[PDB]
């Protein structure tokens, strides 16, 4: 078994009050069963989800995407459950890094 | 034209 | 570097009995262009670019046969591993392939790959020869055998070398237009306050094709690279993918220090600061 790698990010620059695209990257887990989910102040999203792959050494990614308008209050973060989790993992979303 | 057309596979 | 044609197929096992979930994806390069996915009812092979939707009818109903009989191939090739592990039907289990070919300069097989995994690991694959097998266990020897006794390399040689090229060639020429552009990175530093009395610089690339991507931060007086923070490279969702290194310096150096950007969408290495 291989826990799961979470990156949370934007497509384009973070700019307030404009249109963007919001992503969370899985990566580098096996088995591929996952539950992967984009959150607005703690509240699933709408959101599109890859088809099913995997690198070179066959752990699995999945990419979790939507369209989002980031402004300085609503919060937003990815919550992926694996095998290997214990807990959920929580990535909170941040326009630095 | 893309994938390889396996027939007689069920073979591992 | 050489154009590649390549395809993924993962089949797991339920416990549920008898079915298994069967999904393809199909790659040029790092552009997905087709997937299947067994879930859904009347399953197809779909597009997921617009140039290879100048396919017609004929070639989506022969890719969705393919897949349909490959899919119902792994499912019993999951039972016959169970078997072959001493595993009980409880639990769950996973069958991936990933195979391909690679362009050459005179438009024929540069290289040719098939590997197949069991569990995440290594189970069989075919050896750079394209005519012999290499079992990474004893429970592979079994299909290992199987197999030289079925001649199957030849036919796995002579799909590498002739229809996975001439498709890949094909869709080269179909998408010439998105597949055989390199898209340079857009780069840029953004200074960041953070640390006590310490500046975090992160250096951003971005819209980059294909994934390959050099990215470290150099400092004035020293010859290695310094170390950094760096993030795996990761898609932006529109086909590209992006990256960033950071590195905190006194509040004093900020131009000492100077990222550098190689990819081969660039004229030449890029160098900001």
């Amino acid at each position: 078994a291989r826990p799961p790698k979470v990156q949370v990010y934007s497509r384009h620059p973070a700019e307030n009050g404009k249109p963007n695209y919001l992503n969370c990257y899985v990566s580098g887990f096996h088995p591929p069963q996952i539950e992967i989910d984009l959150l607005k102040n703690g509240e699933k999203m709408n959101a599109e989800q890859s088809d099913l792959s995997f690198s070179k050494d066959w752990s699995f990614y999945l990419l979790v995407h939507t369209e989002f308008t980031p402004n300085a209050v609503d919060q937003y973060s990815c919550r992926v459950k694996h095998v290997t989790l214990d807990k959920p993992k929580i990535v909170k979303w941040d326009r630095d890094h | 034209r893309v994938e390889d057309v396996t027939n007689t596979a069920e073979y591992w | 570097g050489p154009h590649s044609l390549s395809y993924f197929y993962t089949a797991v096992s339920r416990p549920d009995r008898g079915d298994s979930r069967f999904i393809a994806v199909g790659y040029v390069d790092d552009t997905q262009f087709v997937r299947f996915d067994n879930y859904a009812p009347n399953p197809r092979m779909e597009p997921r670019v617009p140039w290879i939707q100048q396919e017609g009818q004929d070639y989506w109903d022969e890719e969705t046969r393919k897949v349909k009989d490959n899919a119902q191939t792994y499912g019993v090739g999951l039972n016959t591993l169970r078997g072959y592990y001493n595993q009980s039907e409880a639990g769950s289990h996973t069958l991936q392939s990933m195979f391909g070919c690679y362009l050459g300069p005179d438009g024929l097989l540069l290289h040719g790959y098939r590997q197949d995994a069991y569990d995440g690991a290594d189970y069989i694959a075919l050896n750079e020869d394209l005519r012999s097998w290499t079992a990474a266990d004893m429970a592979a020897q079994i299909t290992k055998r199987k197999w030289e006794a079925a001649n199957v390399a030849e036919r796995r040689r002579s799909y590498l070398q002739g229809l996975c090229v001439e498709s890949l060639r094909r869709y080269l020429e179909m998408g010439k237009d998105t597949l055989q552009r390199a898209e340079p990175p857009k780069t840029h530093v953004t200074r960041h306050p953070s640390s006590d009395l310490g500046v975090t610089l992160r250096c951003w690339a971005l819209g980059f094709y294909p994934k390959e991507i050099s990215l470290t931060w150099q400092r004035e007086g020293q010859d290695q690279s310094q170390d950094m923070e760096l993030v795996e490279t990761r898609p932006s969702g529109d086909g590209t993918f992006q990256k960033w290194a950071a590195l905190v310096v006194p509040p004093g150096e900020e131009q000492s220090y100077t990222c550098h950007v190689q990819h081969e969408g660039l004229q030449e290495p890029l160098t900001l600061r």
